[PDB]
């Protein structure tokens, strides 16, 4: 039964090597989950040096040639599309899922059973998922208890010393951006910028937007207090013909002769703007003036800029220009000709960072910018590649806790509690099946890895603590109150969720229970590796 | 037939921590820890390296070696490029950086056989580098006044020039401090407005000569010919200077303009056309008052030989970034044409001349009072070549320590020559007995890590470990009778050379480290060990 | 660190090692369990053939270099001289046991948790051995419930067509050797014998003793009833003068006239004989007269006896004889001139099976014989020797019925209710420890070895008969009565172990559960495989 260049596993010795190939893959994101976990490096022929905890990153620069870890790389795909979070937790739940299941297959469980008490387990944690859940008020005063949510990502993805950093940040960004109505929010309003030059510790929050290209003048302001903004389109800067020719006087008379041809279109326009700092701001102390000017500038117009102190900026980012109209308020003006005051916007104290490589523009401090930016700093470059992955990853964790009001605890209290509750369920309900028990079982055992695996990247014992939280959990189930149970990684004892501050999204725990049990459950239902099409 | 388990990806390399990887990533870095030790102190030297375009790189300092040597294991390169963190910012201190962060992953290998969890390991030392910034506030003794006295230089650039080349820092301190005081203006207590910067020194050498025969010039040194039969101009005062861009020649079209002769008729007037045009906007410059024109392309014959009757200096510089450097002194600015010499864009020079200093005559450019210059140049002389190009990457080093003394604790000093970091043990250990937990067994050997550096200078000057290492625990930990520590806290690390007992006090000699210098280098020594700590996997792939 | 010609294994291969190769003997073991399971054939080298079922038989001529198996054996050596059978049950149970503590070992469990888990256990095993036993009568009227008790020994070793013959034979051979009385009672009175060419369903009890050596003549009686058995300890062979002298004749009838001298010495002693025969029941019908005579016999007396219709018998082993003398009666009589009639012992109908190659001689029907005899024909060797160790077993298995008063049903009704039994009470008690429940939970999960493991040689689902059983005790319960459930292997569904009459000794399982667990928390405990003295 097979032809010449042919490699097929049937039988249970397929189940054997894929169960095995995900035991491999299982122990490469268990010491990376939790903020205890472990940071990997991976550099794949670029020699670009990038540490992130990300299971789904992983995946991604790693060509793994293991057909089992194709389905959780299209698992971790599709995480990330939805929950946009929680693809290392997903790997650690279709891993040990598979271990438990496959001594059940040596006991003579067929595959399928397993697959349909893993469905008949998904619909019963579904009912404890919305009795266990929390529902979070929508009102806007919960930043306090959003610190606690933003630091359940941050100390996940960095060392722990950057939370403290970025907690005001992230926080802030969100709730500046979003305003409060029922409405929505946007991810793609808050700007990213990235400097390698000042260290991680520095990185600060910029609730205005940054640009990159300044003027350069010697005379130029260093720090304008409440400054107008107004977006020029025509062209400060001498031009040339479009076929390649210059002006070359002999004499003084030739000279204003063939320069004035270049500088025609820039004094009629360059005139035109000194004039509105005539009429507007002249006298009136406490306001500035602003060009954005997206074409170059003459050295002519900056000593003329000069001697009225205006902030001059030269080659801006079209995209940026968008965004100033938001901002600022200002209106972009194709010409001077018809530039009206009522056109220029408005903008708080303008300073630019001074740096010899790079220059820095800050607009912010506006009355209603409807923008953010957010300014990661780092000495290296896998330093930036982590922060910009737990920024990116804190703003989609706490989008989730803004439009889904529902909210659950982490630090093991939902593992624990649904993995108890699920095996005292189905004893004194009975309702399931009596040989579909065992398979149940299987899904019931596999959700104590988490909380296993948190205290097993800190060293602290497995079997220890989860003693401890079940001795806390029959207390629980004495007294007719409710009492939440965690496990504290920090200190090793248990601890109560709620006052700890561990809160995980609820939508992310939704989908990682259903995710997990049809990618594991695809895999048990393999007899046959096929190989053909050659 | 022997399969092979624990890899599922592919054939590339798998660095997993079951088989102690994380032991064998040190050892790798352990292999170029000992290349570092061989650097730092006045015992170092200069590594031959032989570049694959067969070029020769002979330089002392070991992060600009890094640069030089091919780097395999990608672990390296985490402290490679944690090196020149410390060399971009402070410029100083490369060494302290590598040697320690190698000796936090030896001291951490007794806690990862010993079964300390590794997390436990890096909270230990963010601990412990907490403790030792608050202590490296309170360790100051002296501060520096930022008096830009020529006096007040020798202090700090003596111990910059110190484990690096020996026996010349009494005559390379006067060389150095003196071209410092020329690009510093008068102020005191300021800090808005930045001025030393890391242009302002430039470093020429020339064969011949000694050390001692060396002298300081207040501007940019040129080691080329004048190009013409003027050799100097006169010593009158403020002298005019034009940069021009545009070759010099007689002026033509900007598209194309090649001279052709299609006739002798043409010849007779496209010759003359050049003697007179030139010499039409040669004559209009010397009128308006400029003795040196700056021609940053070729010159043309025709142009070399009107400049000659004219009396005004010729001058090449086809390198743009030395015309930045000539803009901040004279003033002048490079002109896109010939023939305008716009007053308002011109320099202003006081001397300009052309003397012989190291057997070949060299035209300099300097000034004498006004038009203050914000760029020096130093000269040195030598009869030994390898030497003479290890001082100027030992003057580099020098000129990064000036700008240290910014308003980021620039004049907060502390003793240096091992007393530093011997100091720091029992300050730590006096915080391990203090913090409960297991936090005490990566707080102690925290303070463990910092004996590499005493240890590193004592046993490459030849002294015996077992001798000089006891004596250094005794200096900074004593018994005195009351309240109040007292007598000798100046005791530190001494490399003899000559002969001695026991140690010597760090105030006879007036060797300091800076503050800012040695604070920054604890946090990226201690960043760079907890990125290598944190990696227990590493995935690479065959190229 | 190392030794010339030493092996060494560290860490915790050394126990993973010893594990997995218990697992081997495991699996050879586990085929054979049970009347399901198989009759496994070894092979010495030399020629020997031998089929046995039992556990520690298999084991002694098996050669295994594993030290784990070799404390095995030495842990059946116990058995088989205090128990007698389920040797194999032990086995089963230390293997199981060990494959269900591997997985706790892989999780990081310290094994003195484990042990200390096993032994604490055990503890509790054996308060709930005394409530589970059933309290069987001292009456001898048991025989009906002893039939029973037989087929539970018999069916194990054979294929189930010769446990209806040797029900009877193993069931009355204890019972009539032993007196009604506390007392107890002695196997050593049964004597098994084998005789082959012979099919193995002909096989019959024998009340008395099977004499070897039989009575060569055409014209002895057959069959002999309410004869006298005589001890005659007299050589009946030729004799000699009792003085040195020489045979000297000239012509062959000078010969006989000096060989009838010394006949005369056998004459006088034949003559007295057959005075006692006249003198006691000569005439009288329904009476025998029978000479046992240890000693040889001369073809000159058996003329003489075959006259008188004489039983004679010669060359009798001397271990025999001692039997004889208990069975009849009759004392031995080393001279014929000593001889007296109250020397003359009682018998039953006496007769002669007559064979070519062999001839037996039934001492049978004899008032207190108080011995018996299990006669075990079969044509191969292999039939011979598979029946003897059924007997063997099946004498010892009812011996411990007989001296202790407690039964315990069979067919996994200990095993399956101790397992259901210690699961909800450490639920309840938790007075132990929280890290013991690993080491409580898989001393229960490795007692359903053993109704697995029967259920699966018949070839049924032992998942299926595994959820029907606890449906079938957890509806007990809720009926509130006492309600016994036992694995059915023929039907494939549960039964009640008392209505099947599948039972097992209270002494045999009190030594399997503890000796299961002492042995194979030994094994546990080895920390390195030591290889020295070579």
């Amino acid at each position: 039964l097979l032809n010449p260049k042919a490699e097929s596993l049937r039988r249970d010795a397929a189940l054997k090597v894929n169960v095995t190939s995900a035991e491999g893959l299982q122990s490469v994101l268990e010491t990376n989950l939790g903020p205890k976990g472990t940071l990997k490096m991976l550099v794949d022929g670029a020699g670009n040096i990038k540490l992130t905890k990300d299971g789904k990153v992983l995946l991604t620069e790693m060509q793994i040639q293991s057909p089992t870890a194709v389905l959780i790389a299209r698992a971790a795909a599709a995480q990330d599309e939805i929950t946009g979070d929680g693809t290392t937790t997903v790997v650690c739940l279709v891993g040990e899922l598979l271990r438990q299941a496959h001594r059940f297959i040596q006991e003579g469980v067929h595959p399928r059973i397993i697959t349909d008490g893993f469905e008949i387990a998904r619909k019963e944690s579904m009912k404890f998922l919305d009795e266990f859940k929390i529902s979070k008020t929508n009102l806007s005063n919960d930043r306090e208890f959003l610190l606690q949510v933003a630091r359940s990502s941050l100390l996940t993805k960095v060392d722990a010393d950057l939370t403290e950093v970025l907690t005001p940040i992230v926080t802030d960004a969100v709730l500046s951006v979003y305003d409060a109505q029922a409405d929505n929010l946007d991810l793609h309003m808050v700007e990213i910028m990235q400097m390698q030059h000042l260290s991680p510790k520095d990185t600060t929050f910029i609730k205005g937007l940054v640009l990159d290209h300044g003027g350069r003048h010697p005379d130029m302001p260093t720090r304008v207090k409440n400054a107008y903004v107004l977006i020029l389109n025509v062209s400060l800067e001498y031009e040339k013909t479009e076929v390649n020719s210059g002006f070359f006087y002999s004499s003084a008379d030739q000279r204003d002769k063939l320069a004035a041809s270049e500088r025609k279109f820039v004094d009629a326009k360059l005139k035109k703007i000194i004039d509105l700092k005539n009429e507007v701001c002249g006298m009136d102390p406490d306001k500035g003036f602003v060009i954005i000017n997206q074409k170059g500038i003459d050295p002519m117009s900056l000593d003329v800029f000069a001697k009225h102190n205006i902030l001059a900026l030269r080659r801006a980012k079209r995209r940026n220009m968008e965004r100033l109209q938001l901002v600022t308020g200002g209106e972009a003006q194709n010409s001077v000709e018809d530039l009206s005051p009522q056109i220029l916007g408005f903008s708080g104290l303008v300073y630019q960072e001074t740096i010899g490589e790079e220059k820095f523009t800050y607009v912010t401090e506006n009355t209603d910018p409807k923008s953010c930016t957010i300014l990661i700093k780092g000495s290296t470059h896998y330093a930036l590649a982590q922060t910009k992955d737990a920024v990116r990853d804190g703003l989609r964790a706490v989008a989730n806790v803004l439009k889904d009001k529902n909210i659950i605890p982490g630090a093991g209290a939902f593992y624990i509690a649904l993995s108890r509750y699920l095996r005292s369920a189905n004893m004194n309900k009975l309702g399931a099946k009596g040989k579909t028990k065992t398979g149940i079982e299987a899904f019931a055992e596999a959700l104590l890895v988490i909380p296993k695996t948190l205290v097993k990247n800190s060293g602290f014992d497995p079997l220890d603590v989860l003693a401890m939280v079940e001795d806390e959990l029959d207390d629980a189930q004495d007294s007719d109150e409710t009492r939440y149970v965690g496990v504290d990684l920090n200190i090793g004892d248990s601890c109560d969720p709620t006052i700890e501050g561990i809160w995980d999204s609820y939508r992310v725990l939704r989908n990682a229970i259903t995710g997990a049990t049809g990618i594991a459950s695809n895999l048990l239902l393999c007899d046959e590796l096929l190989r053909a099409g050659r | 037939q022997n399969p092979n388990a624990g890899l599922f990806k592919q054939g590339y390399n798998s660095y997993s921590n079951a088989d102690g990887q994380i032991i064998k990533s040190i050892a790798a870095i352990r292999e170029l820890h000992q290349m570092c030790l061989t650097s730092m102190g006045p015992c170092g030297r200069n590594k031959i390296i032989v570049n694959h375009l067969g070029k020769i790189i002979i330089t002392n300092d070991a992060a600009t070696m890094l640069r030089e040597l091919d780097i395999v294991h990608p672990a390296v390169k985490v402290l490679v490029m944690a090196t020149e963190q410390q060399k971009i910012d402070m410029g100083d201190g490369t060494n302290l950086v590598m040697i320690l962060a190698g000796e936090l992953l030896n001291v951490s290998e007794k806690l990862i056989s010993m079964g300390l969890s590794a997390v436990e390991i890096i909270q230990g030392y963010n601990m412990a580098r907490k403790f030792t910034l608050k202590e490296l506030d309170e360790m100051v003794v002296g501060e520096i006044t930022d008096k830009n006295d020529k006096n007040e230089l020798l202090k700090m650039i003596k111990p910059v020039i110190s484990s690096k080349k020996y026996g010349s820092e009494d005559i390379l301190s006067e060389l150095v401090s003196e071209a410092v005081s020329h690009v510093l203006p008068v102020a005191q207590q300021a800090g808005e407005i930045p001025y030393f910067n890391v242009d302002s020194i430039r470093v020429v050498k020339i064969m011949g000569g000694s050390l001692s025969n060396s002298t300081v010039i207040k501007g940019m040194v040129f080691n080329r010919e004048p190009e013409g039969h003027v050799k100097s101009l006169s010593e009158d005062k403020k002298h005019k200077v034009a940069v021009f861009t545009c070759p010099l020649d007689i002026a033509n079209t900007e598209t194309k303009g090649t001279v052709l002769l299609h006739n002798a008729q043409e010849m007779l007037d496209f010759s003359k056309g050049e003697e007179k045009q030139i010499d039409a906007m040669m004559k209009e410059i010397a009128d308006m008052g400029v003795e040196c024109i700056v021609a940053g392309a070729g010159v043309g014959e025709l142009a070399l030989h009107y400049l000659n009757r004219y009396g005004i200096l010729v001058l090449k510089v086809p390198s743009k970034f030395e015309l930045r450097r000539l803009c901040r002194v004279c003033g002048a600015t490079p002109l896109p044409r010939l023939g305008a010499p716009t007053p308002e864009e011109l320099g202003l020079v006081e001397t300009v001349k052309t003397m012989e200093i190291g057997g070949d005559r060299v035209t300099v450019f300097k000034q004498e009072q006004g038009e203050i210059s914000r760029t020096s140049t130093i000269i040195l002389r030598g009869a030994t070549q390898n030497n003479l190009d290890d001082i100027e990457r030992a003057i580099d080093d020098g000129v990064a320590a000036v700008k240290g003394l910014m308003k980021p604790s620039g004049g907060k000093l502390l003793p240096g020559a091992g007393a530093t970091e011997i100091e720091l043990i029992s300050r730590i250990t006096k915080y391990g007995e203090r913090t409960p937990g297991l936090l005490q067994l990566a707080i102690k050997q925290f303070a463990v890590a910092f004996e590499v550096v005493p240890r590193t200078l004592a046993e490459t000057a030849g002294l015996d470990v077992n001798e000089v290492l006891p004596n250094l625990y005794a200096a900074h930990n004593v018994t005195e009778p009351g309240a109040v520590k007292t007598d000798h806290l100046y005791k530190g690390v001494d490399i003899d050379g000559e002969s001695d007992e026991g140690v010597k006090d760090i105030r006879e000699e007036n060797i300091y480290d800076m503050l800012a210098t040695k604070k920054f280098a604890i946090n990226v020594a201690t960043e760079a060990a907890t990125t290598v700590l944190s990696i227990d996997q590493i995935i690479m792939a065959k190229k």
